[PDB]
RNA sequence: AUAUAUAUAUAUAAAAUUAUUUUAAUAUAUAUAUAU
RNA sequence: AUAUAUAUAUAUUAAUAUAUAUAUAU
RNA sequence: UUUAAAAAUUUUAAAAUAAUU
């Protein structure tokens, strides 16, 4: 974001760059969901027994 | 079909719009025609209904249950507005004997949250159909 | 949302929606084994004591 | 054409293979047997016993019956025009048949005849019981009268 | 290296290194026209292919026996084929070719039927009509392609010369191998090779126009087009899907067998079902986790309404529990010698325990190796194995069961111990239901049901007119007409002015015949029936129709199957859920007249007998007719015309139908057959298949289920289940979903035993059922496994294109068009998005020129909807196909690059001193007149057919003609009556705003150009198309259409990452994973489809219904003209008394029009702003309602203001920001309004005096 | 109802009867063997919220909310929509909607799992009483809270 | 609002004193008509209070 | 198996796919009844020998 | 009884559901403005 | 010189198979 | 005392592309 207002906003333009950002603050908020957060599908030896 | 060749009336909804197109501005005045209307039925059911005045022993025309405010009324709303003026307009015509207490649960089940009545037990409580009434055992003591 | 926006079928009787809702999880006999293993915890417990 | 022509051209004809049947049905163990088993003490057989017996008559007439009825009306089609019988619309229409499909009906009672008869294969009663037979396989539909 | 040599600039433009350009796209077409075949299977030549595409081939596939031995000649005259092992072996055989051609005479080494063997076949020989008849079988199954094999081909060398790609969003190379472990490649160019041997020509056969000249070895068959053609189709797979090479060795194994055995469309028909057997319906013995979508159906079920709630893990006891598929796979696999592929199979997928992206492209892979072709075989032998087929009725209605004749029919005793009576109660129900409704008494409803069945496509009228000749009744024939022959527009022209007791003898005519091939089924079969057998059919339509939508309700036919029948099967098959897949095996030649249709003609004769007691119905007496029906009486009973027309279609019915067969592949065959089998060209027959099939379910889960078993368990799963809660079918199919209980998924022996059950309830009356429980979904030719859709890739071959017939193919370019569909369907199945973007750019050039040459800018082709890669030095793969096509995806694409793009322009040369509110100061105008961004542009937009023009009938005849028709329209007084009174009160009062007001007098003069239409073009169009295309090639443009010039005023701003709408290890559609980076990308941050949201903008004034002539354009713009103008009311309803309206109807429609002031109408008209093709997978409704924001981000701006009394600009304006986001890669992002040069006022302002203009 | 034979029996032996003790015990180990790991204790409570969501009448569907806040009148030419805000920020993330059935599922266990509500629900760093978008996020923590 | 409550006031004026004549109609004509349509008639009237 | 077998014979004697008249699966709780077969001997004991 | 060339004419290929794209001058002339 | 829109005017109506006749040869 | 809700209709008749019965 730092970099991003540095660049003159009325002039933006696509690029790799941009795709990388949106890309990241995408996976952020995937990241930081609660139960994404506490989550498996696989059973271990303890909640199995 | 006989009162179709012998009667002189004939009808005209553009008197509603004719009287609705003179107000200055949810919208009140697209409401009843232009948008609450089957679009198939034309007005044979007007006089199916005049013909079952003389047959009210074997038959009795009574309003479909598609032509209820769906589920509750919430007189907040418009759409339900209207469609309680168009049932009250209609109820008095047709031949079952209860369509007076349809009439006035309409307007009761649409006012459920900001006007209570006491009810005579607890299956048909305010918030039923106005439809769901129509034996005379089930009009409210209020 | 939950709370805000519920809703029942419109052909709801409670007590034919239970009586074949709670049905089929009275057939199965799981939750009497499970006792067995109780007794033989208990056992062994007392045992190494 | 005969109404048993389109039958009697197989090494076990229609009929030899029809009474054979009795193999199938649970015991019966012999012809007269099952022309016991089914109708009692008169005609009018027993209609859960007649269908027992039809669900085994039917395969053999699908598919025996039909594909030999097929290539016989084409053989017979193509040497002239032929007045053709039949025991059932359903034999007709099955075997893809060409031509005018005319359903008839006798003022009499058909099923005297097949007791008044006698040298014919199987017993009268089996002629019968052949007879309700194709009369359940028959599509129902207006007869109109032969005359 | 050659290929190299000839276009490395177009292998740097497409694989996205050098910027686009219009200049090397024209070089590269010139170097795919200029280029032969010889050169192409060369370039193959110089491939090095390594081990790995190596393989064995059987010898056997070159030596052959003759044909001679395969056919015969029936007792009819007919040339049949002769089988050898089962009923089934009925297709072209593998023999060889050689030695009956004769040498073409330019081409030494290329030949066609010798003109010998024609001429004696059509003599009368024997032989030689066997020959012909094998030649031309053959010819047709070798040309079953939409273009020549070589060209795709070297369009696969194109794209593939290019090497690896990058991935903007993995951020390194793909890992897909190159051409040398292509073992498609290796087996085409070997096969090519052994076949050519010595001769200098390489091709095997050169596709033409006429038909296929083969190449004249020793060493050729008749089994190696459709295998080339397999092997092409899995070559383009592997190279732009990713299909593993361990797979595709398996299909090339079968396609190998099949063309090494007896005939090869009847290997791949017997061989049709080892993938999907082995791989989909034998997934999961043993879970350990993986994620399923957590669907919950809302309560009224019946509207089809869902939720999306979540993803929840999987666990072990949701293993896969159905019965097992191992001994009848195994011995299909050895009765056919593939045991090693089948063995393979089901090793390798033992392997899987995890509901993984992984698996589900395992089974996407596993089922893209079956072939896709077109199996063909001739005529007289689909007439002769289908139409012999008979129901097998093992509990047949007692004959006592039926009262006496009523005319042509019988009743049902009401005491009847039969299970037909739940059939005669739907279908007596339903019949008087339809009746007692009003609406079916108007001529409207008449007309337009008349009207319903009058189309340009053929009804067979010739043996209509010779079956009217033979009772002595003319009929006019319109000499000099250029209208088309054979269309039931010159039928019901014909049958104006003739009784119904004349016209009614040709209900009994017979029926023309058609044909059409398909992918892994057996051939079609077609028959139209004539207009009188249309109009007679009518209660029989309209009575199933009642009961699809109103009383059974379960089908999902007139919804659409994106937005309510797809998340059906991901509901159906998520795990704790099961499904059951039930199907029909030959449902037409199961409804017959014993069982089916003598039952519901008596109930539809009976049902409309009460509230249509004297009146006639589309054009049909009140006749009489005596009944018998009480024992003891006997009186002639009146009836009505709704009956009368029952008796009719009783009459027809009772007998079967009879098909004239006259095949042009075998000379000598032109029969006519009779059956029983119920048509497939009836209007009523894809609805009353429903209604018997939802009919039959019902009194089978209400009646015959709990009458027949006796434990409780399955008592009580039939007592649970309903129709219209468990059940879903359309036509033939069907599917019955079985709801989890508490205790997980329902048990497997009572469902299993309920299975055998039904089988057991299909053949007491004549249906087959053909059940499949095993663990997976299927409705409508769409799977599902755990939810996850799997796109079946071998049914949509990239090369396959059919032809039922001999006639050649539409002249480029017509092949655009498909081509672009080709794209398109590649779209809709996932596949490797830089690999399949890639390969059609290589594609979209080798169809691009043609002979004074004519060629297609690439800008065309990006307006048609191909996404760009790297043009005016921008990054490499930055623009995804989501892009819509037109105006708003030129928009979209060009919003996004704007400063870069305006730039480069000034960065060479283009400059001067005008500040455009777009562009800045480059001069636009003369460089994307010089780059031809205009001509593509406005090229594209001009059609590609030929339009058919008058050719100047005669007047006399032509004006009979279109009388005669307008005479069929309007039959009864009271249509003819009201459009005459709507006509008098238009000249009182609408005399002078309009000019031709439309009204029902004008539908003739729309069949009359719909029958000319209909025939050939000529050569005068032809000419006509190329010289107007090569004049809006050569003209000089000075801006874009005034829509997008107005769009280009507005700015957006991309500020924000969408939270996501779906888990991101939840797979929701197979292939489409993180390999497939943009694809799941906006898969997983859009969302699925749940929703309906249809009609954007559709609004009209015209809200009735009128006759199909018609249309709502001309109802429209007179009544949108009249309303704008503020003319009187009674202009309004006589414009719609004219256009066939009853008094009030007319009259209710013009207050209509009243309410609902038309600024909303005049833009809806103005503007042609849709959703595209690819977004209907995506959830775009929530993406226009909340994540794209009129007001800008940090504010207003006085700018972006709109004014009140404008708010249809809101439209356009989310038009473009959900356009400009879907375009981009990546995730979808919020995207805020930034600046409208000028202002909202302003471009209100703008559009409005548009809208007004009408 | 389950029912039970009511004659003379052939004396099964059917041991499943155990004291309190034996099974307190039991109960304490098991809480032992879980304690503090929370990936010992989710699919529990998962477990129990799919077996209640398939036991419950009850139905979810926001069109309520949308039906609701559709018929409030706001004025086409402002820059603040309340019916608006909250139809936005009420479609939960990730679209699960789930943390119903887990927290009415965690009240059968609150000694040893305690479900709190995730600090991303929260106002972002402060919020403010000037806020619309910011004040709708206080509603939905006040009406969440008590569950 | 205070401007949608005076349109709806406004309307419901209107709509009060929209100039119909089926009312008139129904009590001046119809029974007239009704009466003469009795007697030539299939099935008489059945009528209860 | 005596009871399943009488039913069984039911339908056959009445000629229909399933017996109206069965003696197995009825609504009452039989689960104690009994029959004389070869496993038990006049001793009370067991018949292996 | 036939073959070839020519000219003319005739017959043949359906229904339904779903989604996308296109369907108010035909032409010219005078007066007005603009762009190349 | 070219094109676009503005008002008006004018003309204007939009493959396979078969049959028949001619000619030449047998 | 100023602002504003604006209509979400259909089943849209035909011709081309694609999917299916
Ligand atoms: O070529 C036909 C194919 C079928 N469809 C329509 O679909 C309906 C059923 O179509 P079919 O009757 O052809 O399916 P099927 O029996 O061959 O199924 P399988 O044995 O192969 O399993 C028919 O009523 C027909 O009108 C036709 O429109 N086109
Ligand atoms: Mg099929
Ligand atoms: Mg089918």
């Amino acid at each position: 974001a730092h970099v991003a207002s540095h660049g003159l906003h009325g002039n933006m333009t696509l690029t790799s760059s941009e795709i990388q950002r949106h890309i990241t603050e995408f996976i952020s908020s995937w990241q930081n969901h609660p139960i994404v957060q506490v989550s498996a599908d696989v059973e271990n030896r303890k909640t199995a027994q | 079909v006989l009162l179709q060749r012998i009667s002189p009336l004939q009808i005209d909804p553009t008197i509603i719009s004719n009287t609705m197109s003179t107000v200055s501005e949810l919208s009140p005045a697209s409401s009843i025609l232009g948008k609450l209307r089957p679009s198939n039925s034309d007005f044979s059911s007007f006089r199916v209904a005049l013909a079952g005045w003389l047959y009210n022993g074997v038959v009795t025309t009574v309003i479909d249950d598609s032509s209820y405010p769906k589920d509750g009324g919430s007189v907040t709303s418009l759409e339900n507005l209207w469609d309680f003026f168009i049932l009250a307009l209609a109820l008095p015509l047709t031949t079952d004997p209860c369509a007076p207490v349809k009439a006035f649960m309409t307007l009761a089940n649409m006012m459920v949250g900001f006007e209570t009545i006491p009810m005579d037990n607890q299956i048909y409580t305010q918030s039923r159909r106005a439809s769901a009434f129509s034996t005379p055992h089930t009009w409210p003591r209020c | 949302v939950a709370l805000l926006s519920g809703k029942y079928p419109p052909d709801l009787v409670t007590n034919v929606w239970y009586a074949d809702a709670i049905y089929p999880m009275y057939a199965d006999t799981e939750v009497f084994s499970n006792l067995q293993r109780d007794v033989i915890t208990c056992e062994a417990v007392q045992t190494l004591v | 054409v005969d109404s048993d022509e389109v039958g009697e051209q197989m090494e076990p004809t229609f009929e030899h293979a029809v009474m054979e049947i009795y193999k199938g049905i649970a015991g019966v163990d012999s012809l007269d047997d099952l022309t016991k088993w089914v109708l009692n003490s008169d005609l009018v057989p027993h209609d859960d016993r007649l269908g027992q017996l039809f669900q085994a008559f039917l395969p053999l007439a699908k598919d025996l019956l039909a594909p030999m009825a097929r290539q016989f009306y084409d053989n017979s089609m193509s040497e002239g025009r032929l007045l053709t019988f039949a025991h059932a619309d359903s034999e007709l229409l099955n075997a893809n048949y060409f031509g005018h499909l005319l359903r008839l009906k006798i003022p009499y009672i058909t099923e005297v005849n097949l007791m008044i008869r006698k040298n014919r294969e199987g017993g009268e009663l089996f002629q019968l019981v052949l007879s309700y037979l194709y009369k359940m396989y028959a599509t129902s539909a207006q007869p109109k009268w032969f005359g | 290296s050659m290929i190299l040599t000839q276009f490395g600039p177009f292998i740097e433009s497409i694989s996205g290194i050098t910027d686009q350009s219009n200049d090397v796209f024209e070089n590269a077409a010139k170097a795919f026209s200029m280029f032969t075949r010889s050169d192409v299977y060369k370039a193959l030549d110089e491939i090095p292919f390594s081990e790995d595409a190596m393989l064995p081939i059987p010898p056997t596939i070159y030596t052959k026996p003759s044909h001679d031995s395969y056919y015969y000649i029936d007792a009819l005259n007919r040339v049949r084929r002769k089988t050898y092992q089962g009923p089934d072996d009925v297709y072209v055989p593998n023999c060889s070719i050689v030695e009956l051609l004769e040498p073409h005479e330019t081409l030494t080494s290329y030949g066609r039927l010798s003109e010998a063997i024609e001429n004696r076949a059509k003599d009368g020989d024997s032989q030689a009509r066997i020959a012909t008849t094998y030649g031309r079988i053959a010819e047709s199954q070798a040309r079953q392609i939409k273009a020549p094999l070589e060209k795709f081909v070297l369009a696969l060398l194109v794209a593939e010369a290019g090497g690896s790609l990058y991935d903007p969003v993995l951020q390194k190379y793909d890992e897909i191998p190159g051409l040398s472990h292509n073992c498609p490649l290796w087996c085409f160019r070997e096969i090519c090779r052994h076949i050519s041997g010595p001769l200098p020509d390489r091709a095997p056969y050169l596709y033409l126009s006429a038909g296929v000249f083969w190449l004249m070895s020793p060493r050729m068959t008749s089994a190696i087009p459709p295998l080339l053609s397999d092997l092409v189709n899995l070559a383009i797979l592997q190279q732009t899907a990713g299909l593993d090479p361990s797979l595709v060795r398996l299909g090339v194994q079968i396609c190998l067998h099949a063309a090494a055995s007896s005939s090869y469309a009847w290997f791949i028909l017997k061989t049709k079902s080892i993938f999907p057997q082995n791989t989909l319906h034998s997934m999961y013995e043993s879970l350990e986790g993986g994620y399923c979508p957590n669907l919950e159906w809302l309560e009224p079920r019946s509207d089809y309404k869902f939720m999306y709630m979540g993803a929840m893990p999987l666990s072990t006891k949701y293993a896969r529990s159905a019965p097992s598929n191992d001994k009848k796979a195994r011995e299909l696999g050895e009765k056919y010698g593939l045991s090693s592929v089948v063995s393979e199979l089901r090793r390798r997928t033992k392997t899987y325990s995890k509901h993984d992206f992984t698996s589900v492209r395992y089974i996407r892979d596993a089922m893209a190796c079956t072939s896709g072709i077109f199996l063909v075989r001739t005529p007289t032998e689909t007439v002769l194995q289908e139409y012999t087929q008979s129901p097998e009725i093992k509990v047949p209605i007692p004959q006592k069961d039926w009262t006496g004749p009523i005319g042509e029919i019988r009743i049902l005793k009401d005491t009847t111990s039969s299970i037909a009576r739940y059939l005669y109660r739907t279908w007596y129900l339903a019949a008087a239901r339809m009746a007692a409704q009003p609406r079916t008494w108007d001529p409207l409803f008449q007309a337009i049901m008349r009207s319903q069945y009058v189309t340009a496509r053929g009804g067979s009228g010739a043996t209509l007119r010779e079956s009217l000749y033979a009772i002595n009744v003319s009929l006019p024939d319109f000499k000099g007409l250029p209208v088309k022959a054979a269309t039931k527009i010159f039928q019901a022209a014909q049958l104006a002015n003739l009784p119904f007791s004349h016209t009614s003898v040709a209900i009994l005519a017979d029926t023309s015949m058609g044909l059409r091939n398909q992918v892994q089924r057996r051939p079609r079969s077609i028959m139209p029936l004539n207009v009188p057998q249309q109009q007679v059919s009518a209660p029989h339509t309209l009575t199933a129709d009642y009961i699809n939508y109103h009383m059974n309700l379960s089908t999902t036919s007139g919804s659409a199957v994106i937005e309510k029948v797809i998340p059906l099967g991901v509901y159906a098959s998520s795990p704790p859920n099961q499904s059951i897949n039930i199907d029909i095996s030959a449902c037409d030649a199961s409804i017959t007249w014993d069982f089916f249709l003598s039952v519901i003609m008596a109930a539809i004769h009976e049902g409309v007998a009460s509230s249509s007691i004297g009146k006639p119905f589309m054009g049909v007496p009140a006749s009489i007719v005596n009944d018998e029906s009480v024992v003891g009486v006997r009186a002639a009973r009146p009836i009505s015309g709704m009956q009368n027309m029952i008796q009719h279609l009783s009459k027809l019915y009772k007998r079967g139908f009879s098909y004239r067969v006259n095949d042009s592949f075998s000379p000598g065959n032109d029969f006519t057959h009779m059956t029983t089998t119920f048509p497939s060209g009836s209007t009523a027959t894809s609805t009353e298949h429903t209604a018997n099939n939802s009919t039959m379910m019902e009194t089978f889960l209400t009646v015959w289920g709990p009458e027949h078993t006796d434990d409780p368990d399955v008592l009580r799963l039939m007592k649970s289940l309903t129709i219209q809660r468990n059940y879903v079918c359309q036509g033939d199919d069907g599917l019955m979903i079985i709801d989890g209980n508490t205790a997980g998924k329902v048990n497997s022996e009572t469902i299993q035993k309920m299975l055998e059950l039904i089988s057991k309830y299909g053949e007491e009356f004549g249906w087959k059922y053909d059940i499949a429980y095993d663990g997976t979904a299927e409705y409508l030719k769409l799977y599902f496994i755990f939810g996850c859709r799997i796109p079946n890739l071998s049914r949509h071959p990239i090369v396959g294109k059919e032809r039922a017939n001999s006639s050649a193919e539409e002249p480029w370019p017509a092949i655009l068009d498909q081509i672009m569909g080709i794209f398109f369907n590649g779209v809709h199945d996932g596949l490797q998005w830089q690999r399949w973007i890639r390969y059609s750019w290589a594609l979209c050039c080798a169809f691009s020129r043609q002979r004074g040459y004519l060629q297609y800018p690439m800008w065309s082709f990006v307006y048609w909807g191909l996404p760009l890669v790297k043009v005016f030095g921008s990054d490499p793969w930055i623009f995804s196909w989501y892009m819509p096509t037109g105006d708003l995806g030129m928009y979209s694409w060009i919003s996004l690059i704007r400063p870069l793009m305006t730039r480069w322009m000034v960065a060479n040369g283009y400059v001067t001193d005008k500040c455009s509110p777009v562009f800045g100061n480059a001069d636009y105008r003369k460089c994307f007149n010089e780059l031809k961004l205009y001509q593509g542009y406005y090229m594209a937009q001009l059609p590609r057919n030929p339009k058919k023009s008058g050719r100047a009938a005669p007047r006399e005849v032509r004006e009979q003609f279109t009388q005669a028709l307008s005479d069929y329209l309007m039959q009864n007084p009271e249509l003819k009556s009201r459009v005459l009174r709507g006509r008098s009160e238009w000249e009182k009062y609408g005399a002078g705003i309009i000019h031709n007001p439309p009204s029902l007098f004008d539908v003739p003069h729309k069949w009359y150009q719909g029958a000319q239409e209909a025939a050939t073009a000529t050569r005068e169009e032809l000419a006509e198309m190329d010289e107007t295309l090569m004049r809006a090639r050569k003209h000089s443009y000075s801006s874009f259409s005034k829509l997008l010039e107005a769009y280009l005023l507005v700015k957006w701003r991309m500020c924000e990452a969408r939270e996501p709408s779906v888990d991101l290890r939840l797979p929701l559609c197979a292939g489409i994973d993180p390999l497939n980076s943009d694809p799941f990308l906006k898969m997983v941050s859009v969302g699925p489809m749940l929703q309906s949201t249809r009609k954007y903008f559709a609004q009209t004034l015209f809200m009735a219904k009128t006759v199909s002539g018609l249309d709502v354009n001309a109802i429209d713009s007179a009544l949108l003209r009249l309303r704008t103008l503020g003319a009187d009311k009674k202009a309004l309803t006589a414009q719609l008394l004219m256009v066939g309206l009853q008094e009030s109807e007319a009259d209710a429609l013009a207050g209509k029009i009243m309410l609902q002031d038309v600024n909303t109408v005049q833009l809806a008209r103005v503007v042609n702003l849709a959703v595209p093709d690819t977004w209907m997978s995506l959830d775009f409704d929530t993406m226009f309602k909340h994540h794209v924001k009129l007001l800008p981000k940090d504010g207003r701006h006085l700018n972006t203001d709109i004014p009140p009394r404008m708010g249809w600009l809101r439209a356009i304006l989310r038009f473009l920001g959900a356009g400009m986001a879907m375009t981009a890669t990546g995730v979808a992002v919020d995207i805020y309004l930034e600046d409208i040069h000028g202002g909202g006022r302003s471009l209100g302002q703008r559009f409005m005096t548009w809208m007004r203009q009408e | 109802t389950v029912t039970s034979p009511y004659a003379p029996s052939v004396n099964r032996l059917m041991p499943y009867r155990i004291s309190n003790a034996e099974r307190q015990i039991s109960q304490i180990i098991r809480v032992m063997n879980i304690g503090n790991n929370a990936t010992v204790i989710q699919p529990v409570l998962q477990d129990i919220s799919v077996l209640l969501q398939r036991i419950s009448p009850l139905q979810i569907d926001p069109t309520i909310i949308s039906n609701t806040m559709s018929t409030v009148s706001e004025s086409t030419t402002q820059t603040l929509s309340p019916a608006s805000s909250i139809l936005g920020k009420l479609r939960p993330s990730n679209s699960d909607f789930s943390s119903f059935r887990v927290a009415l599922a965690g009240w059968l266990y609150n000694g040893v799992v305690t479900t709190v509500i995730d600090d991303s629900s929260y106002p972002k760093d402060g919020g403010s009483v000037t806020s619309l978008e910011n004040l709708w996020d206080f509603f939905i923590l006040a009406l969440a809270l008590p569950l | 609002t205070q401007s949608l409550v005076s349109s709806m006031r406004g309307t419901l004026g209107k709509l009060k004193l929209i100039k119909s004549m089926t009312p008139m109609y129904l009590q001046q004509l119809a029974p007239v008509e009704l009466a003469v349509i009795a007697p030539m008639l299939p099935f008489p009237p059945f009528q209860v209070p | 198996d005596e009871a399943d077998d009488a039913t069984k014979k039911q339908a056959k004697d009445t000629e229909k796919a399933k017996a109206q008249v069965t003696y197995s699966d009825t609504g009452i709780n039989n689960a104690n009844e009994l029959s004389r077969s070869g496993n038990v001997d006049n001793e009370g004991g067991s018949n292996q020998k």
